[PDB]
């Protein structure tokens, strides 16, 4: 379910205590609050203050990121709003100093490594001839398609006394004129008419001789990427002097905030200060213990809240008991019901992990299940993350007791059903005769030999379609009954109509899948299609007419459960049959092959297979059940209690 | 003689194989704009999920043509 | 070619300076 | 040119002659 | 590579954190060490390295830089061929509005830069030359097609009004040839309106001047033709005063190419927009790019407002295309 | 002579497996231009799935001839 | 093997051909047909009937294939 | 044999009649897609859209009159 | 049984038409897309997309003249 | 002679026109669709707009040519 | 006997690899896009792998009916 | 008996047509690029008529074999 | 007795040649897409290989029917 | 006994033809690359023509296997 | 049938290694022009690239596993 | 008989399918290395080796072939 919410709405007869009120209503944390009438609450004082704390929060959380950190909750920062700036102030300095180092040598290189391939081109294709004291060289770069436009302008201007050598590179070409000294105004002068110009080098070495700039740029691209290791060292030892005080600087701000944004949502007038929110009633007691010390002023009760009116404006949370608390996991982050809806949490532990246990059916994969069971829950017992940044995969050691949790329930329907299928590592016991049937009876008889196809495969199929009739029935009964609890007919109609027409469609298979007969088939068909085609004239749902084939879908959907796991089965058994071909064929170096090599095919194909063992069962309920009762259609507002930041430690 | 049972199980062949090609031809492009839409904002997951898995009634339904098949050999 | 043919203006013109 | 730098490059020594002779 | 399904999945993840127009209403009064703060809570947080003016600059280009200047590298083949044209459009405006800074003697940190192919560096080097054909060489050492496109537009003419206009008629000459083939719908409907508010803005540069309009006149537009190009050429406002049907109706009473660019590049964001009605083709990321290089503007407007202190009133029509 | 429910079964197997091709191709690109829809606008998600149910007549057709040819078996 | 056994078995291959490639013709036409028009009716709810009827017409393809079927299904 | 006339008649009927209404789908996928975006940018084109949507639709009646003169024959 | 051929000449007929059927339906397909959205620019380009459309549609002829002769052998 | 000969002979010369004349399909609707457009660019593109599309038609005329050959068999 | 077996062989090779062939077809984009999303945010990874798990229900219906087939073998 | 001359005539076939398919999609792609470039710049057509033409020495492999069967009927 | 030991053979091909083929279409766009994510960051070689490698179940599904028909030639 | 050589001459026609189509799905888009190169630079002939003849080895090699073919016919 | 025994084994082994090396060949495709796309932005993604376009061998390597399987039985 | 007749459709499947398989792969990867060479030269050899490493399809092909030579 989820938690029943009623409302408090303390009030009094002075104003001035309201700020120690939202104290202690942060101390203990049970209310979410709406505006008590509307938001019209503040002092020009309290807006220099809720900057200031705003600031300390926006400008640690920014200089944490500079540092590469994250803003995690801590110890709060222990006094003054006065110290908190002053303590923020030289260590963001600091980080956004070292920043602006790092951008800069980053431009610096960048702007340089794209240069020094023509200075060197160019460089190269000179001969010392820029130190010359006689002549002079001019730089320049150009393409194929006008190199004869730049002669032509050269032999138009100067009288053939010029030169101009060239060389091509990957889109164009390095180009050197040379002149005369009296000259390189009217070589500048004739470039300029073919559309040309002396290539500027980056920096004020534009002044410097080609040859003498070149090795410039060569040195500090070499040297940059030094200097950067330098600043990422310092930038890094910055963290490891400042993050513990960043941390504590961060979450004082964020509950600083947290009372002063808050603040607005209280009604004020000519003594008044009312507040208003919706609770738990598990949580009462807390709210009981936070005013008791303000019956000074205060007065305070629980309204009863209505289920029909607000229900998009009631905060839901879930409650379920402790052994389907963990499968919240698989179905909480899909959809938030609305209040008053069903809550599908209590049907995740009894279907999921039995459908899981039917599918894989194989002790000998169920032992080595057990085996990350009892990995996973050394985590839980030292309180050790795990972490494993290829997948970026963390886990809090609180997370991890709840797969530890599921992953039991995996297990136990595992090894049954591995049983019931004498199954351990496909064949290996059945070889052994352990397990055994007929054929070669064995120590122990196989309940429902999986592979033996044309003895089982109608068993486990009506089986595997009977889970299927079951839940479609019950996700439609909830649709009717959440209609009528609302009383809502377009959704009644919907449920009872589907429900008739999918007895119906059944009755009418059975009926062809065998023999017709009068009272038990033929009459219930036809109350079932005429329950349907009511439904639809009723409702006039005409999406009814295209969906029923859905629906009827989602029956068949459910052979599944057989399909992939007589798919896993026999690929199991293969595998341990032929470690028997390498064992039969040769001696004692067989019975090692043998073993080794239907090892390494079953981890690859146990580690290629499960993940899709394991989401085959879930989005049976995700989709062929969530999708009956309208799980999708609303959502409801997310419980978001009035806490500090620090989590109560 | 057996070159119905032989024909019938080629007419199984059919009706599985073509109706599974069908349905990933249309989950290869209504799942690679789903991811999409998860990718700018998680709460579309839903919707998303539900758009891909319907296309998954053409091979329930092929699949049934094989069964029926499967009770005349 | 063009590369010796500046030997007698561009070329020239350093080559008068050992006379001054 | 691919010649042309060359053929450059032979009358740069000119200079070098014009540096040698003081 | 090559494949809009792997393109369109990175670009949702950027379209994530695009900035949400609260930010614009809630920025909009507040004094400039609360805008710094306000935007080190968002993206842009991260290329924040100071708390003046120039470093609110920096960190608009540089995250630009990164989010939207890397979508061609992304890719490969017919996929790249089409987002590089999207990018190269912003470097022929960066030259543009570089080449009539220059001519005007204005600072570089008082000039528009968009989200096109070079980095910050590079067009501040080519900015620091001392001509046209200076600016064409520090072009030429990233290889940039339009390097050889000026050098050509610098042997025609050296009149700046008529440098634009020809480095504008190679620049499109050049997308056409490239477009044609590359089977996208959303690409061509585009390209066509690009180059139709492009003819508006020519028009506009060369207004009264005396004309020459088959000379200056821009091919593979639709909804401007040399008739209406001729007229507003001659100074004739009628002639988009009389538009009701295409998307540029709704440019009358436009009287300065301040206002035109304004209104140009709100119908041109509208029409880009509808680009998000295709998850797997060249729509997608065409939107997300004039969203992006749109929200750079605002914050560019923004930060000066703040810092300045300016009256509220005037900088509001400035900064909505609503 | 024996061969008939062969080629009868051979010939349903296609019906049904063709159609459902069919509408597999129509559901892929209507499909993903929903999902591009509602991750715009959720009041979309109605007008995108009638969209992506009118291709499901195509297997409905195919697999009416199925039944009809299955009377023959 | 008996010709009037073959008959009957390779009308209901043609009626199998029939139909099958019919709606597979339609369905390649609806695909781009029905994309266009979800976008449409996104943009704005107007073109919802012109849309409509675009993605109807096709099914016409289907129809002529299920009429010979049902001619050929007259032979058996 | 009569019998193997009347059922390979048949199946050439199914070839004709769907190869040919298979060629009208693959010409209306484009030309529909095209015709749709014309009409929201325009209504006034909704005549022409419906013109090139029709004219692709002379592929299928080819492959029908093949399969009605095949029928004479079974 | 080798009285086979009326059974074969018909599925030479269906192969004949119904292929060549689909060769044109692919060639309209590109163009009829091309001349609709030539069209909504500029309604001058009817004549030109319109012959460019019905010109692909001789290759769906050339398949009814080889279904035609083979029907005379029947 | 003889039923199957016979009936072959048509499968193969319905194979020959089929999948040349769906040849000649497939390269004329990109040929046909860039000269479409060309068109629309400029009128003086209309020649060559059509040698381009016809030089295609060159692929169904010798899949005719062979099935004419092997009409010449029955 | 004879092409009974045969002809059940085909029947097998036919289902199992044209349902293959389904599954293949849907994880190409749906991979695609998922390697991208992950490339721009390595938190992506869960989202990207269910998608790319659930068209490996297509390949594992053509298998049901291989199987259901070779115990007439 | 003419098992010979029918299926003589069915790679006829085979070789004609479907080398035939083969140089029209070459000429599909490489005549679009040719029919942009000779509208960009006429002094294109010459290579443009040698890129479109070339491809054609698929088609004459295809009757070469096909002239080779004939001579065998 | 000899009808079977052919056709169980063409079984095998198709089951392993259209499951090659479904590999092939998977890897084809994935493998792309994770050559450019490695060459954008060397730190996605991982996220790109998994998702490479979890299509190569199609192909031992192929290889799992042709070697359980090799056993039934 | 007329019956193998009515299949070596289809060995023949699938040999040829079923190869002439790969060059030809090569050349398309090496064909449609060469001619876009020569238009903006023509020192590309000579690079664009020896990559667009590469592709044809494909083609010879169908041949060497149909005249293989016809020396058992 | 000892003379189809034979014949049908050569063609599952044509299809075996056919449709595998069919298969391969569509991934070579897409992997190697990216790789080709790589390479040309920095040499050093040469290794990687190599890797990703040979790895795709496996599917034919497959098919002929199968191929030499079957002609043991010839 | 039917093994010479039916043995050499098998030797136009295996070089037949496996022609068109590698000339699917060297159809992107040529235009790849067509525009990788014309934006600079040098790309030239990385080009060649990609395009012709796919011809080891067509060699497995004809690899099956000539083993079915061998059986007529």
């Amino acid at each position: 379910p989820m938690e029943k919410l009623v409302l408090a709405g303390p009030k009094g007869r002075a104003k001035e205590l309201l700020q120690s009120l939202q104290q202690a209503g942060v101390v203990h944390l049970e209310t979410l609050r709406p505006e008590a009438l509307s938001a019209y609450q503040l002092s020009p004082e309290e807006r220099a203050e809720l900057r200031r704390w705003e600031a300390v929060s926006a400008g640690a959380e920014h200089t944490l990121s500079l540092l590469g950190l994250e803003a995690e909750p801590a110890r709060p920062f222990p006094e003054g709003l006065e110290a908190a700036e002053k303590a923020l102030s030289p260590i963001q300095a600091h980080a956004e100093g070292l920043t602006r180092q790092k951008q800069e040598l980053e431009e610096e290189l960048a702007l340089a490594q794209a240069y020094l391939e023509p200075l060197e081109r160019l460089a190269a294709l000179a001969h010392g001839l820029d130190k010359s004291p006689f002549l002079r060289v001019i730089p320049f770069l150009l393409t194929e398609k006008e190199l004869p436009l730049v002669e032509e302008a050269l032999r138009k201007a100067l009288e053939d006394r010029y030169l101009l050598a060239h060389e091509a590179y990957a889109g164009g070409v390095a180009a050197l004129v040379v002149v005369h000294r009296k000259e390189v105004d009217q070589a500048k002068a004739a470039l300029s008419r073919a559309g040309v110009a002396e290539l500027r080098l980056p920096g004020a070495l534009g002044e410097l001789p080609l040859s003498e700039a070149a090795r410039r740029l060569k040195e500090r691209a070499e040297a940059a990427p030094r200097e950067l290791s330098e600043v990422r060292q310092h930038l890094a030892k910055l963290a490891r002097e400042s993050a513990s005080t960043l941390q504590s600087l961060w979450t004082r701000a964020q509950d600083e905030v947290a009372r002063l944004k808050a603040l607005e949502e209280l009604a004020s007038g000519r003594f008044g200060f009312a507040l208003l929110g919706y609770v738990p009633v598990k949580a009462k007691p807390k709210v009981e213990e936070a005013l008791a010390r303000h019956k000074e002023s205060v007065v305070y009760a629980f309204e009863p809240v209505d289920e029909h009116h607000e229900a998009d404006r009631i905060p839901v949370v879930l409650d379920n008991p402790p052994w389907a608390k963990p499968f919240e996991l698989l179905v909480s982050f899909l959809n938030t019901p609305k209040y008053g809806t069903f809550d599908p949490t209590p049907v995740v532990p009894v279907f999921f992990p039995f459908w899981f246990g039917m599918i894989v059916g194989d002790i000998g994969y169920a032992l080595l299940f057990y085996l990350v069971g009892r990995w996973l829950s050394g985590y839980v017992k030292r309180n050790e993350p795990l972490v494993i940044d290829l997948f970026a995969l963390k886990l809090k050691p609180q997370v991890i007791g709840k797969l530890v949790h599921i992953l039991n329930w995996m297990v136990f329907w595992t090894v049954v059903w591995g049983v019931i299928y004498g199954e351990f590592f496909g064949t290996f016991l059945e070889h052994l005769g352990v397990f055994g049937t007929p054929e070669h009876p064995g120590l122990i008889p196989i309940l429902i030999h999986r592979i033996d196809t044309a003895k089982t495969a109608n068993l486990l199929i009506l089986l595997s379609v009977a889970f299927g009739v079951v839940l479609v029935f019950f996700g439609l009964a909830l649709r009717a009954y959440l209609g009528l609890k609302h009383r809502h007919m377009a959704h009644f109609w919907e449920g009872v109509g589907y429900l008739g027409g999918l007895v119906g469609v059944l009755a009418l298979a059975a009926s062809y899948l065998g023999n017709l007969q009068a009272g038990w088939l033929q009459g219930l068909m036809y109350l079932g299609f005429g329950v349907f085609l009511l439904a639809v004239l009723m409702s006039r749902i005409w999406l009814m007419i295209p969906e029923i084939f859905t629906q009827a879908g989602h029956i068949l959907s459910h052979i599944r459960i057989y399909a992939v796991g007589a798919a896993g089965g026999i690929l199991a058994g293969l595998l341990t049959d032929v470690g028997f071909a390498l064992a039969e064929r040769l001696g004692l170096l067989g019975v090692l092959l043998g073993l080794l090599v239907a090892g390494v095919l079953h981890l690859l194909i146990l580690l290629l297979t499960t993940l899709g063992h394991m989401l085959q069962p879930i989005r049976l309920l995700w989709v062929e059940f969530f999708t009956k009762f309208g799980f999708y259609e609303e959502n409801g507002r997310p419980y978001r209690p009035f806490k500090s930041v620090r989590e109560a430690q | 003689g057996g070159l119905d049972r032989g024909l019938i199980a080629v007419g199984m062949g059919l009706a599985v194989g073509l109706a599974a090609l069908g349905t990933g031809v249309a989950q290869a492009r209504i799942g690679a704009a789903g991811v999409g839409a998860i990718a700018e904002d998680r709460s579309n997951f839903g919707t998303a999920l539900i758009f891909l898995l319907l296309p998954e009634t053409l091979v329930i339904f092929g699949l049934l043509i094989a069964f029926i098949l499967n009770g005349r050999l | 070619s063009k590369l010796e043919a500046i030997l007698s203006q561009e070329v020239e013109a350093e080559i008068q300076a050992l006379l001054q | 040119g691919l010649i042309k730098s060359l053929a450059e490059k032979e009358k740069q020594l000119l200079e070098r002659l014009e540096a040698a002779k003081k | 590579a090559d494949d809009f399904a792997y393109l369109n999945a990175r670009v949702r993840v950027r379209r994530g954190t695009l900035l949400k127009e609260s930010f614009f209403q809630e920025a909009l009064d507040l004094s400039f060490a609360d805008f710094l703060r306000l935007l080190s809570e968002t993206v842009y947080g991260g290329e924040l390295a100071g708390q003046g003016l120039p470093d609110v600059d920096r960190a608009v280009l540089r995250t630009q830089a990164k989010l939207v200047g890397d979508l061609p590298r992304l890719v490969t083949g017919e996929a790249r061929e089409a987002v590089r044209l999207l990018l190269l459009r912003n470097d022929l405006h960066n030259l543009q509005a570089l080449l009539r800074a220059k001519a005007t003697g204005r600072p570089f940190e008082e000039v528009l830069l968009l989200p096109g192919t070079l980095r910050e560096e590079v067009w501040r080097q080519a900015y620091e030359a001392q001509d046209p054909a200076g600016m064409a060489q520090v072009l030429a050492v990233p290889g940039h097609p339009l390097a050889r496109a000026l050098r050509a537009v610098l042997r025609e003419t050296q009149d700046l009004a008529r440098v634009e206009a020809l480095l504008a008629k190679r620049f499109f000459e050049d997308v056409a040839k490239a477009a044609k083939g590359l089977d996208q719908p959303a690409l061509r409907d585009y390209l066509a309106l690009e180059v139709d508010a492009e003819n508006l803005r020519t028009a506009f540069k060369l207004q009264g001047s005396g004309l020459a309009p088959d000379a200056f006149f821009l091919k593979g537009g639709r909804f401007v033709d040399r008739v209406r190009f001729a007229r507003l050429m001659e100074g004739d406002y009628a002639v988009l005063d009389e538009l009701s049907g295409t998307p540029f109706s709704g440019l009358s009473g436009v009287r300065d190419l301040k206002a035109l660019e304004r209104g140009l590049r709100c119908v041109l964001l509208k029409e880009a927009k509808k680009g998000v009605q295709d998850p797997l083709g060249v729509g997608l990321v065409l939107a997300y790019v004039k969203e992006r290089e749109w929200e750079a503007v605002r914050l560019r407007l923004l930060a000066r407002r703040a810092y300045f202190g300016l009256p509220r009133a005037q900088v509001e029509e400035e900064v909505v295309c609503p």
